[PDB]
């Protein structure tokens, strides 16, 4: 599996999904 | 003091500073707490250096009383320049480039110094981070990676530099960095490396997209986790082997090293490291508070946490080499008693530690010429204590090769490598404040474009610069750039600041305005260590500086595993282009304060 791309694959995932989750709610501020 | 003509009408008032605040409630951020505020400051003062910095300059300048000069030095230079900074900011309502530029506007080369001086420590201490994100996901595995050696293809012995070094020194310079023998021979851009440093300024855009108001979470979190980690590793390091011996070696004092030039400018240099004097984010934060915020009594509360810590980070880390140390010095011992037992025909459990030379020497009168065969070592504590790694060597190749050796060992990698990102997080919150708000000033994009799209190129422009300590050579870049820019930019810029403030702005000025917040205009100390003590005081760390420059001998550290006599040290003396990198990451934030100066005194005139 080389197990350390499968944390930086999750780790990843919610870094995006937060920033994204950050551009929209921000978006919901004006 | 000094002549300049037209300072009211260019900065607020002080009878108008009482209706300002019910204003600046729009157009400008404000804290939610009093804590969110000390903790976001906390954090800006404590990271990453004292782990691998002032443990060793603690010990390394004779140790037990170097604590005496770091001390002195702090409430001298630190505190009065933390208090002056955190009492500008609150007054002239502007960041870093708007306070010097409020304040006779031909000086404005402070807020440009600063700026350029946290671009550039913002930009190698985002590799560390990358590093350090790079071993937590090398975790979750039980035989850790750095724990043995690989095969090399006929599976019947080592690796041949892994043999020779240790695995733990293997796993740095070949499967993380895969290091080159020089800092001119350069390769690819060694994707693995890459993609974590994606990961964290990924990380960091997320934390400091809008301002000030997600790096309020942001700072509790990251700024109480590491203290409870720190301490969970007390109560653990003071039970191994071998704390205890490594906690007196640390408090030994040697009071020759007092009389040292070069003492008392490492031990002055890591004040304004200690703390985070002349970067420009203490003054765009302090601005932030109620004009009646005391601001008093938080430059004494955050200069006392910031001076505990550095002592109880040492009580941690030397703890740990203690049991190193401990764990080496049986692991030798174990061997030498294996020889003779190996050649003399001794039952088992003969000749343990108590009897060593007295069994020496019944084996030579035994039996004469079986003796001279025998290959023995010297080794003894104090020389297993004394090794002189520092800066990353401390958290890479010395405390993740005693985390193998305890009981629970992927659990123990988990919690130092989150601990270590959280210490790099805060600073790096803290330089982001300081690189985006003196470019807002500046005004390079228009008064649309929010918040979020600022951050976002920024982040975005230093990760492409950050293509530098990703290579084969990347190591060598890193080493080279940090001490000087630092130590330089940080002294110069936190001079002028104390100059310009006491002669420039007025410190009658200064301490009527003060009183107007607080009330009790400040004491007989406060008033000498601004005039006379530590400007002068920082003179004397500005003379030393090239006292111990030019004679130094300025080298750099190699691997080079194909070399004769491999696994010691290597110093091959830095090439002759070298020194345009050195005037230019060193001298042009210095030079940006006289530069401007002149240049707009020949603009009008
Ligand atoms: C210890 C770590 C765990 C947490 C500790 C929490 C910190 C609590 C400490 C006290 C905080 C409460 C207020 C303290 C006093 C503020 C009052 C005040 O300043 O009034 C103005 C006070 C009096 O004002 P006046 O009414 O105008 O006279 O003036 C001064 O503050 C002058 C004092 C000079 C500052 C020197 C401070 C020396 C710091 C010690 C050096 C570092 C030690 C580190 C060693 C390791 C120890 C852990
Ligand atoms: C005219 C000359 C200037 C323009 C020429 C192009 C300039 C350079 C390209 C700039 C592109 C971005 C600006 C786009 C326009 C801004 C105005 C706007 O968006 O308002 C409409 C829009 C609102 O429109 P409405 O819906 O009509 O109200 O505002 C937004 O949607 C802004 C959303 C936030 C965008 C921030 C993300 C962009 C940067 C991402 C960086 C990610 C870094 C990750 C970490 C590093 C990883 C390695
Ligand atoms: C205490 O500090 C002194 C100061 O450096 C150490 O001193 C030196 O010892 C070396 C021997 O390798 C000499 O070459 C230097 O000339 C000495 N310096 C001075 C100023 O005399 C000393 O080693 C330290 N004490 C201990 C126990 O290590
Ligand atoms: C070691 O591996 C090489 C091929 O990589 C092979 O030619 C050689 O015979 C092997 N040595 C032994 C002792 O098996
Ligand atoms: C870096 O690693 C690659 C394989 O990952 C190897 O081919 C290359 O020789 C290494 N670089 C150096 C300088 O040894
Ligand atoms: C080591 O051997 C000597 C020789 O007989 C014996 O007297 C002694 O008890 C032995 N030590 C231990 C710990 O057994
Ligand atoms: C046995 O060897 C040691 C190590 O050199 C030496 O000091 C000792 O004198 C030798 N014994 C005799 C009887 O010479």
């Amino acid at each position: 599996v080389s197990i350390w791309l499968i944390v930086f694959g999750v780790v990843m995932g919610v870094i995006v999904v937060g920033i994204v989750i950050l551009i929209f709610t921000g978006i919901r501020d004006r | 003091v000094l002549p300049n003509p037209g300072l009211d009408a260019r900065i607020p008032s002080l009878a108008e500073l009482e209706t300002i605040e019910q204003e600046e409630a729009s157009s400008r951020p404000k804290w939610d707490n009093k804590a969110q505020y000390m903790l976001t400051c906390l954090g800006f003062c404590v990271g990453l250096g004292n782990v691998w910095r002032f443990p060793y300059l603690c010990q390394s300048h004779g140790g037990g009383a170097f604590m005496i000069p770091f001390l002195i030095l702090l409430v001298l230079e630190g505190i009065p320049l933390l208090y002056l900074e955190f009492a500008i900011g609150q007054r002239l309502r502007r960041g870093s480039l708007g306070v010097w530029s409020s304040i006779h506007p031909a000086l404005k080369g402070l807020g440009l110094a600063s700026m350029l001086t946290s671009f550039m420590v913002g930009l190698y201490y985002n590799t560390i981070i990358s590093w350090i994100m790079w071993y937590l996901f090398n975790s979750f595995q039980e035989p850790l990676p750095w724990s043995d050696c690989p095969l090399n293809e006929n599976q019947t012995g080592y690796v041949d530099e892994c043999a020779r070094s240790s695995p733990v020194d293997y796993f740095w310079y070949r499967e993380t960095l895969n290091i080159s023998t020089s800092i001119s021979d350069s390769g690819s851009i060694q994707w693995w490396m890459l993609l974590c440093l994606a990961c964290a300024w990924s990380v960091l855009y997320m934390c400091t997209i809008r301002g000030i108001e997600t790096t309020g979470k942001a700072v509790y979190i990251t700024s109480t986790l590491p203290y409870v980690v720190l301490t969970i590793f007390l109560i653990r390091g003071l039970t191994l082997k071998g704390a205890t011996n490594g906690i007196v070696f640390l408090f030994t004092p040697n009071v020759t090293e007092l009389a040292q030039p070069d003492t008392w400018l490492d031990a002055g240099a890591q004040v304004f490291f200690s703390f985070s004097l002349a970067f420009g984010g203490l003054i765009s934060f302090s601005s932030y508070n109620s004009v009646h915020n005391n601001c008093e009594k938080d430059s004494v509360i955050v200069s006392i946490i910031n001076g505990f810590t550095s002592v109880y980070v040492a009580i941690v880390v030397y703890s740990v080499i203690g049991f190193r140390a401990t764990q080496r010095y049986d692991d030798c011992f174990s061997t030498n008693i294996l020889t003779l037992i190996n050649g003399f025909d001794l039952p088992e459990g003969n000749v343990t530690q108590e009897n060593f030379v007295d069994m020496q020497q019944r084996c030579n009168a035994s039996d004469p010429a079986a003796y001279a065969q025998l290959v023995f070592q010297t080794c003894d504590i104090n020389a297993f204590l004394s090794e002189a790694v520092e800066g990353t060597g401390l958290a890479f190749i010395v405390f993740t090769e005693a985390i193998t050796k305890m009981p629970l060992s992927p659990l123990w990698s988990v919690l130092f490598f989150i601990m270590l990102f959280c210490l790099g997080l805060s600073s790096m919150f803290g330089n982001m404040e300081g690189v985006v708000v003196p470019l807002q000033d500046l005004r390079v994009i228009p008064p649309k474009w929010p918040k979020e799209v600022l951050t976002g190129l920024i982040c975005l422009g230093t990760f492409l610069i950050g293509f530098i300590f990703t290579l084969n050579s990347g190591q060598y870049w890193l080493s080279l750039l940090d001490s000087y820019a630092g130590s330089i930019p940080l002294l110069i810029i936190a001079f002028c600041e104390m100059f310009s403030v006491v002669y420039v702005y007025g410190v009658d000025r200064f301490n009527k305005d003060i009183e107007f917040m607080i009330g009790h205009k400040p004491n007989i100390f406060w008033q000498v260590t601004w005039r006379v003590v530590s400007p002068l005081l920082m003179l004397i760390i500005f003379l030393f500086f090239f006292v111990v420059e030019v004679s130094q001998e300025l080298t750099y550290s190699i691997w080079d595993p194909g070399y004769e006599e491999f696994p010691k040290s290597q110093k091959i003396s830095y090439p002759n282009w070298v020194y345009v990198v050195v005037v230019i990451v060193a001298g042009v934030p210095s030079l940006t304060i006289p530069g401007y100066a002149i240049y707009k005194l020949i603009r009008n005139h």
